[PDB]
């Protein structure tokens, strides 16, 4: 829903009309394709909230 | 509020149910036909009064 | 789910 914003040191993914960062996450982001495709796409490493969960 | 052209035209293609990559994937191709139908209106208008 | 669950 919404924009990709960095003050310059960090990433985070906000609303349009309302200035709220969030940790850029596979639960408030989607895939498609691959990194070749896209102009302008940058680096950054998505969080996934499963990940410290794998005790079984 | 300032924003990039090609994100302004994401958020477009959003408000019509098309999901937001199917512009970034494509960007090229849709900046083609934009240009290309402008160019038709300029035509249009340089022939028929 | 259960393809990383099967950790
Ligand atoms: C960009 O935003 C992040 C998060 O608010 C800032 O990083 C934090 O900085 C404080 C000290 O100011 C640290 O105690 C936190 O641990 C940092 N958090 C994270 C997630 O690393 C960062 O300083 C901001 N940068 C600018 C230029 O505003
Ligand atoms: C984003 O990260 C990728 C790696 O995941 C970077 O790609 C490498 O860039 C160097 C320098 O041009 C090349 O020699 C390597 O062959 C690249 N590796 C791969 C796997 O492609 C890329 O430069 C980064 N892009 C940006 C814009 O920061
Ligand atoms: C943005 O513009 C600069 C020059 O002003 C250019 O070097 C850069 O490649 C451009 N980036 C994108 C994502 O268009």
């Amino acid at each position: 829903e919404g924009v990709f914003v960095s003050n310059g040191t960090h990433w985070f993914v906000t609303q349009r009309n309302f200035y709220e960062p969030q940790i850029i996450t596979t639960d408030n982001t989607f895939v498609s394709g691959n990194c070749d495709v896209v102009i302008g796409i940058v680096n950054n490493t998505v969080y996934d909230p499963l990940q410290p969960e794998l005790d079984s | 509020l300032q924003i990039p052209f090609a994100m302004q035209m994401a958020y477009r293609f959003n408000g019509i149910g098309v999901t937001q990559n199917v512009l970034y994937e494509n960007q090229k191709l849709i900046a083609n036909q934009f240009n290309s139908a402008i160019g038709k209106i300029q035509d249009s208008l340089s022939s028929t009064a």
